């Protein structure tokens, strides 16, 4: 039929404002899940609830579908279903990659193309810590930060964003990048101009 | 979840 | 140089024509060991990010994906996917989201639901005994008769999504008689499941 559990509902109604599932409701709920925004869980919990843009409310026909879809009620049964992806966003190479890319769609400012540097290198520090499954040397990412910044790259394509993660796990070292690295493969050409500027300071 | 932080202060 | 040599001469061993086409896919699962009804294939076909079975692999992907994996060899290949399929009969929510994925690769082109033959040809796959999810023989052959006799003959991601969830909650037909709430959130269709399951 058509009601769902009233338990279910309730959550619902607990966090809307004024009628809508909106910004301030989805705070309170990942405050109310155990988590702070650093949490990459927490973009887990997007992609499950499946948000498409951060500034549209989130509809009470998708809250209440996912959560029925999940066997859960309950703020606990939520917890639940989040810790298990929680892991999986640590253990599983597949997952954690297309998190890592939707993460981009996600920060992308509405009418843009484009993410704005500083919002991507904050969220690169997320995503490259030692307990995620793409290892790399810190002065690398380092340089990669400071690159970006000193050479005046305000801005991270889609293209250069998705690329990077393969870049990484293909040379982890500065070095690595020196020794294999080939221009003329099919690589973001800011990856190539990362390329000349370890070139140089060499 | 930082950019949902941000657009709080930018509604505010 | 980007990929070990050991790696692009695997792609390079499966292309016709330049491409990573069907017959390529084909000839791959069989050098991995399996056959085509082997559900691993379908773990295969998640792993590479098969979105539509008509549309040639690309390159890029073939090596990205591997690559990632940490896999050169055909034998690295093979270890990955035997893992996946253990993965698929030990871990439920890995079943789930195979079986969820089972059906955008069923869709033919320009269609949003599947036949009901087809549904049934792939129900039969996923309800082996040997899988997570496990119930009375006479309820799966309820729903395929219900199926028959109430003329579906199409079936949409929602019933098909569903009727995963219902199986896990209903393992029998009695249960579903003396538990089952036809007021709460289900499909219209496995409501009219469950009024067949009383009429009979």
């Amino acid at each position: 039929g058509s009601v769902y559990p009233k338990e279910l509902t309730q959550v619902f109604e607990h966090y809307i404002n004024n009628n809508l599932f909106d910004i301030d409701s989805l705070v309170k709920f990942i405050e109310e899940l155990g988590y702070n925004l650093e949490d990459l869980a927490t973009l887990c919990l997007a992609h499950l609830l499946g948000y498409k843009k951060l500034e549209e409310p989130l509809k009470r026909e998708d809250f209440l579908s996912t959560w029925f879809m999940q066997g859960c009620s309950t703020i606990s049964d939520m917890q639940e279903c989040i810790k298990t992806l929680d892991v999986k966003l640590h253990e599983d190479l597949q997952y954690f990659t297309q998190i890592y890319n939707y993460a981009f769609n996600l920060i992308l400012d509405p009418n843009r193309k484009d993410i704005d540097t500083d919002e991507g290198i904050q969220y690169w520090k997320l995503f490259f810590q030692p307990e995620y499954p793409v290892r790399m040397e810190p002065d690398l990412l380092e340089a990669w930060f400071r690159f970006l910044r000193d050479e005046g790259k305000t801005t991270i394509s889609k293209d250069t964003w998705r690329m990077l993660l393969l870049f990484f796990k293909r040379y982890p070292t500065i070095q690595k990048i020196i020794s294999d690295y080939d221009e003329t493969a099919a690589w973001p050409f800011i990856i190539d101009e990362f390329y000349e500027c370890l070139q140089d300071q060499q | 979840m930082l950019k949902l932080r941000q657009l709080q202060k930018k509604k505010q």
